[PDB]
RNA sequence: AGGAAGAC
RNA sequence: UUGGGCGUAAAGGGCUCGCAGGCGGUUUCUUAAGUCUGAUGUGAAAGCCCCCGGCUCAACCGGGGAGGGUCAUUGGAAACU
RNA sequence: CGAAGGCGACUCUCUGGUCUGUAACUGACGCUGAGGAGCGAAAGCGUGGGGAGCGAACAGGAUUAGAUACCCUGGUAGUCCACGCCGUAAACGAUGAGUGCUAAGUGUUAGGGGGUUUCCGCCCCUUAGUGCUGCAGCUAACGCAUUAAGCACUCCGCCUG
RNA sequence: GGUGGUGCAUGGUUGUCGUCAGCUCGUGUCGUGAGAUGUUGGGUUAAGUCCCGCAACGAGCGCAACCCUUGAUCUUAGUUG
């Protein structure tokens, strides 16, 4: 539910100030949540992802925050969008020919492990191939069944996945990300300022967006 | 703003260069080819590529130039105003001319401007004579320009009271 | 200071010989005579581009089979080559001969023909780089698993002699069950003398 | 912190 | 000046006090030295350029305009120096 | 702290500046500065002292092919004081002086003001230094970056293989 | 016809570093560029051999295995043993 009141928002006062210039003297001593600008930025994100559902390709997420990775993976598997759960390999959007020929080899090995000749030597093919499947299926993630170029991207943290937005900058992908206050929100007007590490807050916002596109798909 | 590949482009190469590298067994030798690629309708890009074979460097450079394109203002087959392209110790002064002079430019700059399709530009090279630095200077210069109607809509006025 | 010849390294263990017989106490003059057959076959069939010949003894009869991969400009009317070869070979060796021909389907994977193709473009005086790229494209469009090509000598520059290599795919020279076909050809041009070494990884042996 | 040692 | 530079490429005086010199915060009246703009007389004629004519365009020869002025007298403007 | 060179035991006499606060004054008195004048590390020179240690020169012992050097033992001039002189250094931030704008983080030196205190400290402004990271921007890179090598204006000095 | 000169006019062979463990490419990022990355770092190995972070993801020649021989046994095969 859109109530806020859950997250404090940040760590201590070694922070990057981006709103510092015209704030008058306040007796609170810290910023209060701007609920009107919060609800209109959530509304414009809602309308943008309504358009994303209008073309139909929903979203692919990336993250490496291990307190939230299994949670965003199970949310991705529940609600149908795509995910990067473990370490995100570099240059996915630019080496997509190599990625698609690699995922073609995953289709070949995943059909030959069950349909082809299984026993030609008992242990060596097992200890090579099953470990090789485990490596690629843990390091590749849920980007298997695209068969196309991606349309949009969401990031858990711009500082942590810093080069992903650089690749999206180069190949002109519209970008979505929750940012912390040490991040750079200056680039895109579509911004989600909230606590990047509060598991309850990130589950609330990802659940709201997942249900939003679930009711947007029809 | 990336431009699609649905255009006809003339990919006239400008310069290759013999490039060395020293290792324990002597020297390894590659070719660095830079080309300029762009249609006559006002889109220009440049490309660079290193290879052990010259046509391989050519196709790599044309693929990079197809990757990186930028559009120039072409109102009245001549640039709207005077500009100075400034990057990297090459200074290309670009000045519009009357409609019959023809393009007056040094070699790499004339390659870029003729590939753009400008008819009358007087330019002078006030910086270094390095061809890649001339190319980056003249593309920064052509990027710097802006429409008369763009100046009109940003100043909130119309083109007749910009011109007079 | 180079690699040992791969066909000579593979013969006897994986590669069957091109000669399947025994001679006792007359071994020397049978090797002299059957190399006279092999040089005569090469000299009069270089136009027909034999890949290999292979012989056997039939108790004072000899059987020759010749691998040429085309009947077209070779067999003539069909009996012309067998009469003009069998009577001539009878005249040379004085022994009963029999001759048979064999063809290679998917005919661009045989190394001796590939090296002869490179050599033929070198007396055709088209550029060596175009020869390498066209032969690489021909071998991949025929289909293969690996090609390595080498041409050494004075390649048009008079004052320096240097080799050029062009490869694609995997050609391991150190796996034994690999079936490399290797070939060395010699080309004589007005610039001088050029050596071609092409070796092809066709398939695998279990 | 623990030797002087030339030239092609 | 139009049209370069000085950390390491050639190029910051070893540093200060100061004469002459070179620049000068805001406002309000005042003069017109600098500034800008008319009028007159001059910057000879041939030359360069603009427009026409002649030797079988032509090279050239002519006919009419534009100036190469921080030029001299005088009228007007007061924003800036 | 000093304009620079430079200045570290303590006390006294004389004396030059610098910073903070105030708003009580005068009301543009300002910046820069060719020539000029004055300071100016060490070494050096003249005159008179003083000479513990260190120590060019010089001599003995080694090492080396030689070793007029490094290394060892001595050791004169010098280094110290007073009065003058010469006027040079990688005299360095290899960055001329002055004034004004341009994101932040964090120490340190000398202050001023506020929030429960005239208690210890805790936070926030605030100058004037003195550092270290680090945007835009500049650079050919290194790098510089409110102590600019950024964006400007004035004056000076200097360069043209 | 030259076992005559030219290995610095050449192919064809060979040694050497050295059985040393290294040498590169495709695509893509960073750099004005030469270039860099992968191929560095940690733990072991004889090894760039294996694995974990990493603007890298992969591939190729190499390394190791497959080849031969010497190391025990079952079946078949016993002469010229």
């Amino acid at each position: 539910l859109l109530e806020a009141g859950v997250h404090f928002g940040h760590q201590t006062r070694r922070w990057n100030p981006k709103m510092k210039r015209y704030i008058f003297t306040e007796r609170n001593g810290i910023y209060i949540i701007d609920l009107q600008k919060t609800v209109k930025k959530v509304e414009e994100a809602y309308n943008f992802t309504k358009n994303l559902a209008a073309e139909g390709g929903k979203i692919l997420f990336v993250g490496t925050k291990k307190q939230a990775q299994d949670s965003v993976k199970e949310e991705a598997q529940r609600s149908g969008m795509y995910y990067v759960n473990q370490r995100w390999l570099g240059g996915t959007l630019t080496n997509f020919e190599t990625i698609q020929k690699r995922i073609k080899r995953l289709k070949d090995i995943e059909k030959m492990q069950e349909n082809g000749t299984f026993d030609v030597l008992p242990k060596k093919e097992v200890v090579q191939l099953k470990k090789e499947l485990e490596r690629l299926e843990k390091f590749l993630g849920g980007i298997k069944d695209m068969k196309d170029l991606p349309d949009a991207l969401f990031i858990i943290d711009p500082r942590k996945e810093r080069i992903a937005v650089a690749e999206a900058r180069k190949l002109n992908i519209p970008i979505i990300g929750i940012v912390d206050t040490n991040c750079d929100p200056d680039e895109i007007d579509v911004v989600i300022p909230a606590n990047d590490d509060a598991i309850r807050a990130v589950k609330l916002l990802t659940s709201k967006m997942a249900d939003a596109i679930l009711e947007a798909k029809q | 703003r990336i431009d699609p590949s649905k255009l006809e482009l003339e990919e006239r190469l400008v310069t290759v260069n013999r490039v060395a590298k020293v290792v324990k067994g002597g020297r390894r030798f590659r070719f660095a080819a830079l080309v300029v690629v762009g249609d006559k309708n006002g889109h220009v890009g440049f490309g660079t590529g290193k290879a052990q074979e010259v046509p391989e460097a050519i196709r790599k450079a044309v693929e990079d130039a197809k990757k990186n394109l930028i559009e120039v203002p072409m109102v009245g087959t001549t640039i709207p105003h005077e500009i100075i392209g400034r990057f990297g110790a090459g200074n290309i002064l670009l000045k519009p001319a009357s409609e019959g002079t023809g393009v007056i430019a040094g070699g790499p700059v004339r390659a870029v401007l003729e590939l753009a399709g400008v008819a009358d530009i007087l330019s002078k090279s006030l910086g270094s004579n390095t061809p890649i630095n001339m190319i980056r200077a003249t593309l920064q210069g052509l990027s710097e320009l802006k429409r008369a109607e763009d100046v009109a809509k940003l100043r909130g006025k119309s083109v007749e009271e910009l011109l007079g | 200071g180079q690699k040992v010849n791969p066909v000579g390294l593979r013969i006897g263990v994986i590669r069957d010989w091109e000669s399947k017989w025994y001679a006792g106490k007359d071994y020397a003059d049978f090797l002299h005579e059957d190399l006279k057959i092999r040089e005569y076959i090469s000299k009069r069939l270089s136009d027909a581009s034999v890949s290999k010949v292979e012989i056997e003894r039939a108790a004072n009869r000899v059987n020759i089979t010749i691998h040429t991969a085309k009947p077209g400009m070779v067999i003539g009317k069909g009996g012309s080559e067998v009469e003009a070869l069998r009577k001539a070979l009878n005249s040379l060796t004085g022994k009963r001969v029999h001759i048979n021909i064999l063809e290679i389907k998917r005919a661009d994977l045989d190394a001796q023909l590939v090296a002869d193709n490179i050599a033929r473009q070198l007396e055709n005086r088209v550029s060596f780089r175009r020869a390498q790229k066209q032969q690489i494209q021909r071998t991949m469009r025929a289909g293969a698993q690996g090609v390595k090509t080498m041409v050494s000598g004075r390649l048009g520059g008079a004052d320096i002699a240097r080799s050029e290599y062009y490869s694609e795919g995997t050609v391991p020279l150190h796996t034994l069950r690999a079936d490399i076909d290797y070939a060395t050809s010699e080309a004589d041009t007005t610039y001088g003398k050029l050596g071609v070494k092409v070796w092809i990884y066709r398939g695998e042996v279990l």
